[PDB]
RNA sequence: AGCACAGUCUUAACGAUGGAUGUCUUGGUUCCUACAGCGAUGAAGGCCGCAGCAAAAUGCGAUACGCAAUGAAAAUUGCAGUGACUGAAUCAUCAGAAUGCUGAAUGUAAACUACACCAAUUCCCUGGGAAUAGUGGUACUCCUACAGAAA
RNA sequence: ACAUCUCCCUAGUGCAGAUCUUGGUGGAAGUAGCAACUAUUCAAAUGAGAACUUUGAAGACUGAAGUGGAGAAGGGUUUCUUGUCAACUGUGAUUGAACAAGAGUUAGCCGCUCCUAAGGGAUAGCUGAAAAGUGUUUAAAGGGGUCCCCGUCUCAAAAGGGAA
RNA sequence: AUACUGACGUGCAAAUCGUUCAUUUCAAUCACGUUUAGGGGCGAAAGACUAAUCGAAAAGCCUAUUAGCUGGUUAUUUUCGA
RNA sequence: UCUUAACCCACUCGUCUUGAAACACGGACCAAGGAGUCUAGCAAAUGUGCAAGUGUAUAUGAUUCUUUAAACAUUUUACGCA
RNA sequence: UGUAGGAGACCGAUAGCAAACAAGUACCGUGAGGGAAAGAUGAAAUAGUACUCAGGAAUGAGCAAUUAAAUAGUACCUGAAA
RNA sequence: GAUGUUAGGAGGGCAAAUCCGCCGAAUUUAAGCAUAUAAUUAAGCGGAAGAAAAGAAAAUAACUAUGAUUCCUUUAGUAACG
């Protein structure tokens, strides 16, 4: 057989089963399954496994430049009330 | 010294040197200024300002008076009329001088200048 | 180029008017850029920018025209009502943690604690 | 393959785009760049 | 084991090692707790703090000699005193409700 | 203008080769001190944009390497270009304004820019006139109130 | 930037070797080798330079189960024009599927998109500490009608069905 | 994929190439989509197969598992020495 | 000092093994890195301070505040061990 | 753990966090995942190799030339051994 | 008990070092191994906070008794369990 356990397997690979996935941008949607591998997409819950440190890290708060979360810091430290502001000359 | 607030490491020295902003920049491009003047305004050192006439008392371009062409802030470096120099090509540019190296004759006055030295004096 | 209390100063449809002559005029050099001219192109920046001003300027008297047609009634729209921290948000009243039973206030009313001195 | 899809497409167009070397200009004020036939996108 | 040693008695069979802890900040805590207690005392006036307790009996055959600081007086010393619960709260004498007060003597 | 032996091995001198050593060091390291939660009022994460010349981590979000405001405050500059003699050029602070598409993600969907339904909607002017197919709302569970039905 | 033998503390403190770890480098060696697939020649042009670039003339071969056309998967600007030769194109190289600057894919009717299937995901329930395991099965639920009569939903085929 | 135990055996190839040979209308072959998952599946049974992985896949961790056993275990002089 | 000579002598080092020049095993070469440590408790040794006592524990205190994260102090039946 | 200070009888680019850096990146794996190599010219390049000659060009040389210094020319400090 | 895009509100998810719950192993030790050991540890699923939980006696004592909680020094490597 040439599709034999070995090279001649390799040439009948075609038909990715695995894509991104929008709520991962890593690529880990299983297709087929319709589920992602990495951040457990159809679930609500984010697959977020405390057994491998080096998974863990990888994605964090700080990895995506925190567009409210950043904003928010220094404003706790300020105390200014809402709606306040400097005042005129 | 004495204070706990601020660190005595080389280290963060070194990082507030390199990250300034404009008014660290603009303390560390001050230079001496001349001695009835110092008198005067009771004041030892002053920021650098465009017009500014100062004397270089170092490196081998000592000794030479002249006017304050451009600063730049970025190498900290000032650069005055009568200290060119030709380049490898034979270009004319001027030296850049850090400002530990001039001490200030006649200072620029402005409507700033003026608003420092009230409230130096 | 043009400053914000300039923009201040106008009515609505003075400060709108502005806004399209600048579009138009912000059109008009992003076309001559589009083209193989160089004339303008730096002008784009202030421009694109001026528009901004615009924009800031009539976002800022339209939230104040809101603030002022909502004055007072208890209740703003949500999202002009306080964002402020969701548990802040959540939070029990001072004044609520502050209230107490009857036999709780003849309590306090009654045995403040005092200062003192000895010889 | 052949037949194609708008986010696929997209994401393939800004990486080409990328792809394309820095401004020399840059240098007077490159680390990563991909080969088609020997790198592929790995999507 | 060999030779002329004696028998171990170390527990370090289970996991110790996320399960044990260093003193470095002893001091320094030292010197916070100074300081908490300095500036609640100057925040009242310069005040006392201070709590007075009753003296008390230590228990049993071995310790009935000594006597300590309780945990309060108690109705019948303080109606022996004539002082209320609430004055006796109000005031820097330390509080209870179930250490009874025992014999005449103490 | 002559004369050398060759090859192989060894020695010294001088170079190539190589990146050790030495010297640094806006980094790591451990400790101590200090504060310490974000989210349907839409977080974290992810995309997609956005630089005059601009690919990138950075930065920002359709007003997009910043807008406004305050405090500093005269430069900027690789080229082009933009200002001064102090709401302009530059910083820092940052409370105001702004914050695409997503994402718990929540109208039904999803290898889809696919598809419902109810409100058509916005601006300008001082009680009216103009624009635009545009913009919202409508998930699941719970609760209080109300409703009309079912003892 | 360097010492202390004056004294004394401290230590990630002394290497030839571990089929040591890591990095560089030799002898082996200008050697093994560049042998599937019948074959090239002449002249000219380009250029610094031509066995293997281009043009022409010959000779030949593929021989409709084609090294010919088309399309699917998969790849993704590899396309195309205009330049071009540091490195690459296991020989040469002016060539190039390399590098540089641009250009370029136009749909009421072709596909997808729509429909249901094998299937999948849920609601209704019910279990299970939850996580999950199940899926009309002990339901007060989408359509048609002058207040009445019907009804589990939802995604799933780029070769089935499917207007043009 | 039977044989030449052919060529090849630092390959054109971690199973290729040549010649020979079996199969070719059905228990047929092919595609795509789909199902069943790890002491589990699935198996015209060979412990076969389940992504160059199998008498128990891959990934990560308990873990620096354990090893009476193998290997290695770094300057000098002097003294006593099995 | 280096350099060849010449007379006489001169077997691969490490290694496990009673025994390796071995037809025993490891080593193409060079550079850098590269292996009895640390904690707990115990023992003897020797130094040191005190002695029928000893240690000062948690902690308190101070005219102690870059270095102070240590140093200094402890208004007559606390506890360990003896 | 996030952020902010202050530290050191710590490491000094094969070490120290995997990361002194455009690194949780490149790159590899069907995927879960796995995961690097990678700092230094000079005081000053607003001193970054002008000019000439020989070269098709690369380059080379110079009576030419910056610098204190170019067997200091950006694969730039020092530059060991093999 | 239904039904409501009725009017007003709330929950969902993320982040996890320390915190609180559940649910919950084995490598390992005994030079074997079964009880014991690892260990009410790891992984899993949940909930919180700047600390959390715990806390005002259905308590300890047998004294001349003590008298909510938490923490340290200790009892103590002891009673006890095997």
């Amino acid at each position: 057989g040439k599709a034999g356990k070995g090279t001649g397997s390799f040439g009948k690979r075609n038909g990715k089963t695995h894509f991104l996935c929008l709520r991962c941008g890593k690529r880990s949607y299983h297709l087929q399954k319709k589920k992602c591998a990495s951040c457990g997409y159809p679930s609500a819950k984010k697959r977020r496994f405390n057994w491998s440190v080096k998974a863990k890290r990888r994605n964090t708060t700080g990895t995506g430049r925190c567009r409210y979360i950043k904003t928010l810091r220094r404003k706790l430290k300020n105390k200014f009330t809402e709606g306040s502001t400097p005042k005129p000359k | 010294k004495f204070n706990k607030q601020k660190s005595s490491s080389r280290r963060k020295m070194r990082k507030a040197h390199f990250t300034a902003p404009a008014g660290l920049r603009r303390k560390i491009m001050s230079s001496k200024l001349s001695k009835e003047l110092r008198l005067k305004y009771k004041t030892r050192s002053l920021p650098v300002r465009k017009d500014d006439e100062v004397l270089i008392c170092r490196g081998h371009n000592h000794g030479r008076e002249g006017k304050v062409v451009k600063i730049n802030r970025k190498r900290y470096k000032i650069y005055v009329e009568r200290v060119t120099r030709e380049k490898v090509n034979g270009e004319s540019t001027f030296i850049g001088i850090h400002p530990s190296n001039v001490v200030l004759t006649k200072l620029k006055v402005d409507k700033n200048r003026k608003k420092i030295l009230d409230r130096k004096a | 180029n043009v400053k914000a209390y300039e923009l201040r100063t106008l009515k609505k449809k003075e400060l709108l008017d502005k806004l399209d002559e600048l579009k138009k005029e912000l059109s008009g050099l992003r076309i001559s850029k589009a083209l193989g001219n160089s004339a303008k192109n730096s002008k784009i920046h202030g421009v694109r920018k001026n528009v901004a001003r615009v924009l800031t300027v009539y976002n800022q008297k339209r939230k104040m025209e809101l603030r002022q047609l909502y004055k007072n009634k208890k209740f703003k729209p949500y999202n002009l009502r306080k964002k402020l921290t969701k548990n802040k948000r959540l939070q029990l009243s001072p004044k609520q943690k502050a209230a107490m039973t009857l036999r709780q206030k003849k309590k306090v009313q009654n045995f403040p604690q005092r200062k003192y001195l000895v010889v | 393959g052949s037949i194609k899809r708008f986010r696929l497409k997209q994401r393939l167009g800004k990486c080409r785009r990328q792809n394309r070397p820095v401004p020399h200009w840059y240098r007077l004020k490159n680390t990563k760049r991909r080969h088609w036939r020997r790198t592929k996108l790995g999507l | 084991v060999a030779h002329n040693n004696v028998l171990p008695n170390v527990h370090l069979h289970k996991w110790w090692q996320h399960r044990v802890r260093v003193n470095f900040s002893k001091n320094i805590k030292k010197k916070k707790r100074r300081l908490l207690r300095e500036k609640r005392r100057k925040a009242n006036g310069g005040t006392p703090i201070e709590k007075l307790h009753p003296i008390v009996h230590c228990p049993t055959q071995r310790y009935n000699f000594r006597t300590r600081l309780g945990k309060g007086f108690t109705f019948e010393e303080l109606k022996g005193a004539g002082l209320t619960p609430r004055a006796a709260q109000t005031i820097g004498i330390c509080y209870d409700k179930r250490r009874k007060n025992r014999s005449e003597e103490s």
